[PDB]
């Protein structure tokens, strides 16, 4: 019903938003008397210094912290520092049979991709027939993985293919 | 002097002319080569790899022979060449700590050069200075050289050689700093 | 200097100066005692109402209510009111704005309520202390009783244009190289600035364009330094 | 027509389905099924107005950069390269269709690397003197990049320099180099750094 104040606020185009002060605050401070509605001091520096500057994007850090201790990830030659951010050089040190460490180079944390790249595979897989079967199984599983993810999905599929294709 | 000369040099855009001009520039430096090259390195090279303007400047293929001149004058400076030109004898009177082998001016000069070489190899920012130090390492192919001498006193650059692996027989040669035990160890490291 | 009068026997400056030697009270009589015609200068006189009239009214009203505050936590309290000459200038201002209200109805209200105008008794008590504050005179007790009580026309929250302190001789300084930690004359002092708000030396911090139409006298007057206002800063519009 | 063909190809290619992906015992098709899909696609488009096939070729790229699936992108690139090797799917058309409209400079660096490896493998693409034109577009993608991107994508993005160096070096046996010069003239007006 009181659209008059609405059309008046619409009229309030000029920059001098101080006439409303003299218009309203006299009666407001008269009938309401909280001159200090917040006498608590408020002086904090918003941005002094806050940055990691000493590691990779911590997203993959928090991800890899969840994985099973049977996966041992290390650091490769420095080519995945910030943008690529991942050189998944992992060892499956556990009670199961060991194998060749995967590469699994994923992309920036935006994740418009996954990890499996398999650079050093060309000679690591075709040499051993059993490892060749392992690679075949791992490829067939990865192709059936809809939009696999950085560390969890890739490493899980790799381990399950390695310990399923034993036969 | 060197600042104007280099600034006017960064417009050739014709690699033949660039090589010609840089060879002549090394030529003119004589009779003052030591101090001239020292100041040139210590003043341009830090700025030449730290400012975006200097980045875009050295971003040209002509910039390839800059490090060629650098290593060419560095060895001549490290050599026991007096070059006491009486025309410049009275002028050679300075005093500078250089903001740091031995406690020798050219020594800590080359040391700061090594430090800047390592810093330009720093990750998280792949600028044209990365390609610059890449060309520099490529031009380090020489004999009786002093580039990254790797002396047993405090020579750190050898560790940065590992970062050069991110960029090979050239690695095998550059890692061969002083045939030291730790030198052999880092050579083996680079070998893999 | 706004006296754009018709040519008369004397100048408006000396006439307004001698206006101090006037009757005791009832400025409505003083105006007819001196003159009332040759004071209009513009039909668009609506410039001091939103900017100066409320300001001078608040100043004089604080000067009023300051009298009962004799036992303040200060030997002179908040102010002195022992000059009279400045009060004479204030009386010239109030009588000329009375003439303005007679001409332009955009006069200075009492700003609260009950104008039953109301500046009459105000001017009366100002003159009552004036005879106590003209020259070689002491301050009076009847005026105390006259000012003590307050009407339904007494607001508060005056600007009191001053500068923030800097008492770091050898005692204390809470600052760094950057990151100032937070803790006006023509009005334009909202809760949070939403315009240019050109910072200044002490208190001004006035807007740069000021959205003016004919008040350019003030803007053209404060382009250079100001009184304790040479410290024209560019404090950002970090409104919060 | 083309829309129904793309729908059929997507329904055939998208064989990945995580149905009860729990670690259960629910029980190299990447080569035989790939050839089967290639043969089905060739038999479909063989009688589907091949005159506009090149347009549909670009439509193929619509599905190329759809999924992220880097292993699947590599597999798709390999099988389409093999299908080109069967005489069908002329190489110039498919490379021209794949290079543009999906470049995504640094947006898909993995897709960039795989696409450049593919075009390097299919860099044969024997045709008339109107081949170096594609090189122009390549340089365009190198132009939309300042050399201050990231220390990680250096050798990854180096595939461009690798493929261009291969092209210009094998120009002694690949294509006349003076045409390459008159093509790269579109980048520099006789000296432009």
């Amino acid at each position: 019903q009181p659209l008059l104040d609405a059309v008046l606020a619409n009229i309030r185009s000029p920059v001098f938003n101080h006439s409303l002060y003299r218009t309203f605050v006299p009666a407001m401070m008269a009938i309401h008397g909280p001159p200090i509605v917040s006498p608590v001091v408020c002086s904090r520096k918003r941005r002094f210094e806050e940055d990691e500057r000493q590691s990779i994007p911590n997203v993959l850090q928090g991800e890899v912290a969840r994985l099973d201790p049977k996966f041992l990830v290390n650091l490769d030659p420095s080519h995945c520092s910030n943008n690529g951010t991942v050189h998944l050089i992992c060892k499956l040190d556990d009670k199961d049979l060991p194998s060749v460490p995967p590469l699994e180079l994923s992309v920036p944390a935006d994740y418009p991709a996954q990890s499996p790249m398999w650079i050093d595979r060309q000679w690591q897989y075709d040499a051993n027939p059993f490892l060749q079967s392992v690679h075949r199984c791992m490829t067939s599983r990865l192709l059936q993985l809809p939009d696999k993810h950085s560390v969890t999905a890739l490493l899980n599929t790799w381990a399950q293919s390695i310990h399923q294709a034993c036969l | 002097f060197c600042n104007n000369l280099i600034k006017e040099l960064l417009k050739e855009t014709r690699k033949e002319h660039t090589l010609r001009a840089v060879q002549l520039l090394y030529s003119i430096f004589c009779l003052d080569m030591q101090q001239v090259t020292l100041v040139l390195l210590g003043h341009i090279l830090p700025g030449l790899l730290t400012d975006s303007s200097k980045w875009h400047s050295l971003m040209d293929p002509p910039g390839t022979a800059l490090a060629k001149l650098a290593v060419w004058c560095a060895l001549s400076s490290y050599s026991s060449h007096k070059g006491q030109a009486s025309s410049r004898q009275k002028k050679r009177h300075r005093e500078d700590i250089e903001d740091y082998n031995m406690r020798d001016p050219l020594n800590r000069v080359l040391a700061n050069l090594f430090l800047l070489i390592s810093s330009i190899l720093g990750s998280r920012t792949a600028g044209p200075h990365t390609q610059f130090v890449q060309w520099f390492m490529e031009e380090c192919v020489g004999c009786l050289e002093q580039d990254s001498r790797g002396s047993i006193l405090q020579f750190m650059p050898f560790t940065t050689v590992s970062e050069l692996v991110k960029v090979s027989p050239k690695v095998v040669l550059a890692i061969t700093d002083l045939s030291l035990p730790l030198g052999r160890q880092v050579a083996a490291k680079a070998i893999a | 200097p706004h006296f754009l009068n018709t040519p008369d026997k004397s100048p408006g400056d000396r006439l307004a100066e001698i206006c101090a030697k006037i009757t005791d009270v009832d400025i409505d009589k003083v105006m007819i005692n001196l003159k009332t015609e040759e004071f209009v200068l513009d039909m668009n006189t609506l410039q001091a109402l939103q900017q100066l009239l409320q300001w001078v009214g608040d100043f004089v009203l604080y000067l009023l209510v300051s009298l009962p505050n004799q036992g303040s936590p200060l030997r002179p309290g908040h102010s002195f009111l022992r000059d009279g000459t400045s009060l004479g200038m204030l009386r010239e201002l109030m009588v000329v704005i009375r003439i303005w209200g007679l001409l332009k109805p955009s006069c200075l209200p009492v700003y609260t309520a009950t104008s039953d105008d109301s500046m009459s008794l105000l001017f009366r008590l100002l003159t009552k202390l004036w005879i106590c504050c003209r020259d070689e005179g002491a301050a009076s007790p009847a005026s105390d009783g006259l000012v003590s009580r307050l009407q339904p026309k007494q607001p508060l929250r005056l600007r009191f244009g001053r500068a923030p302190t800097l008492p770091s001789s050898t005692s204390t300084l809470q600052l760094d190289g950057l990151t100032r930690a937070p803790g006006l004359h023509l009005g334009a002092y909202p809760t949070e600035e939403c315009k240019a708000c050109t910072r200044c030396g002490c208190v001004t911090m006035l807007k740069s364009p000021n959205k003016t139409t004919a008040v350019t006298q003030w803007e053209q007057r404060w382009i250079k330094n100001c009184l304790c206002g040479g410290l024209w800063r560019r404090v950002p519009l970090s409104c919060s | 027509m083309e829309t129904q063909l793309q729908s059929i190809f997507e329904e055939v290619v998208k064989t990945e389905i995580i149905e009860e992906a729990f670690p259960g015992m629910f029980m190299e098709d990447e080569k035989t099924k790939l050839i089967s899909c290639l043969a089905a696609f060739r038999q479909f488009w063989s009688g589907l107005s091949q005159e506009s096939h090149e347009q549909c070729v670009q439509w193929i790229v619509k599905f190329i950069h759809g999924q992220h699936s880097p292993k699947r992108i590599s597999f798709l690139y390999d099988c389409l390269a093999m299908a080109v090797e069967t005489g069908l799917l002329p190489p110039r058309m498919v490379c021209e269709s794949l290079i543009n409209s999906d470049s995504l400079e640094w947006e898909r660096t993995q897709l960039w690397a795989l696409t450049f490896k593919l075009v390097r493998k299919i860099i044969g693409g024997v045709d008339y003197k109107g081949v170096r034109d594609l090189l122009k577009a390549i340089l365009e993608k190198i132009l939309t990049i300042p050399n201050t991107v990231s220390s990680a994508v250096v050798q990854q993005l180096l595939a461009a320099r690798e493929v261009i160096a291969y092209i210009l070096e094998r120009n002694a046996c690949l294509l006349p180099a003076y045409f390459a010069v008159t093509e790269i003239r579109k980048l520099y007006p006789e000296g432009k750094l």
